[PDB]
């Protein structure tokens, strides 16, 4: 029930990091990833 | 090393096999059992067109027609987009018109898009009319191909065809 | 059941991006933050 | 600007006041509605030691660190670390050793540990004596002080303190 709204915490989180990690190091996100 | 780097944006309802043509296409891998994805990622393959060497930069994330703080950054300087369904849902076919729109709304205006029915080799399955999804893509000027990332079928094709359909 | 499972598995997500942010751009993880 | 940058972390149980004493140091500010932290930060200041200027790197994450592929990347580089429990709370308490043993596996042998009882504006409710966390600090090598992120108490003289130490 609440399990729900810890859930959309988490992607947000996820959410606002990505924007970020796109925006600054997007390299990080690669498949494979290479330093 | 390349001459040019595109990058196109996998979009379309979760579950009709986005990650797998990703994984296909760059890896030539395919998992059956691949869950929905979390965030955002990408992967590479270079090509020849014409004389030169392209780097196709393929991004990938779960389908969602909800906001997120992602999209603007996901659609940013896109060149081309795989808007993909799955052959054996019709509903997925469905919400095309919908994905078109979210183009529309976010990607650039001059973006090369290519309509993709997914899961050709699910032929008992079929839900959705090759013909019909074809005359769909030309009406909206579109690219249009059936692919299985599972088979292999037409992968490789699809994406020659937008980054050529790019270059 | 299923979503302690998918909790965890977005916490899991989390945990192995934040390695790579970590290791590349740490600066990124700063309050506030600089673009 | 600074002559060093001391990377600091703070650890301890759930809910004792660990992203409060970040925000209050660093920011002077407090948040009674915050949430358990969702995964890792950090916030600088510079202080005084000596004649000389010091970056404190202030580290924070949630929780009760089980294992985290986050845990080894946490730990490394700290110098030293606020191990923060909950005066009004006799478990955050109990569970110090446990915070103890995570530094012997984790950081540096070398790393300057403080011992902090926070939320001593919680007077009243008191479930730890200062007097026994005291003695315990002393019998495990660790500086103590009790400290309120609400009321600001102690709290620039803990940083000052385990920098002081660390310098
Ligand atoms: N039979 C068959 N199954 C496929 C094919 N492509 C993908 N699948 C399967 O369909 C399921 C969903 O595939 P994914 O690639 O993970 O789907 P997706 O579009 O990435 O989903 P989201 O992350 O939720 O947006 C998986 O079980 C795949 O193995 C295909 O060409 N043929
Ligand atoms: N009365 C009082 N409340 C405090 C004090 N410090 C923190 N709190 C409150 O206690 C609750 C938990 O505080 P946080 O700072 O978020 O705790 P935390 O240790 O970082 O918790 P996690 O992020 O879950 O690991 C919040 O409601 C705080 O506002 C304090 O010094 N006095
Ligand atoms: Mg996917
Ligand atoms: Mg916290």
């Amino acid at each position: 029930r609440r399990k729900d709204t810890h859930i959309r915490e988490l992607e947000d989180y996820i959410d606002n990091l990505l924007v970020r990690v796109m925006e600054e190091t997007p390299s990080i996100l690669r498949v494979p990833y290479e330093p | 090393e390349y001459d040019y780097l595109f990058k196109v944006v996998l979009i379309g309802d979760s579950g009709v096999g986005k990650s797998n043509l990703l994984s296909r296409f760059t890896r030539n891998e395919f998992n059956l059992e691949s869950k929905s994805t979390i965030g955002v990622e990408f992967a590479t393959r270079s090509i020849q067109v014409d004389g030169k060497t392209i780097k196709a930069q393929i991004w990938d994330t779960a389908g969602l027609e909800r906001y997120r703080a992602i999209t603007s950054a996901y659609y940013r300087g896109a060149v081309g987009a795989l808007l993909v369904y799955d052959i054996a849902k019709h509903l997925t076919y469905e919400n095309v018109e919908r994905w078109l729109k979210e183009l529309r709304d976010h990607a650039d205006s001059n973006i090369v898009i290519m309509l993709v029915g997914n899961k050709s080799d699910l032929r008992h399955l079929r839900a959705v009319p090759t013909d019909e999804a074809r005359a769909f893509a030309e009406k909206n000027g579109l690219s249009f191909i059936e692919t299985s990332a599972l088979d292999s079928t037409n992968v490789e094709a699809a994406f020659q065809t937008i980054l050529t359909e790019i270059y």
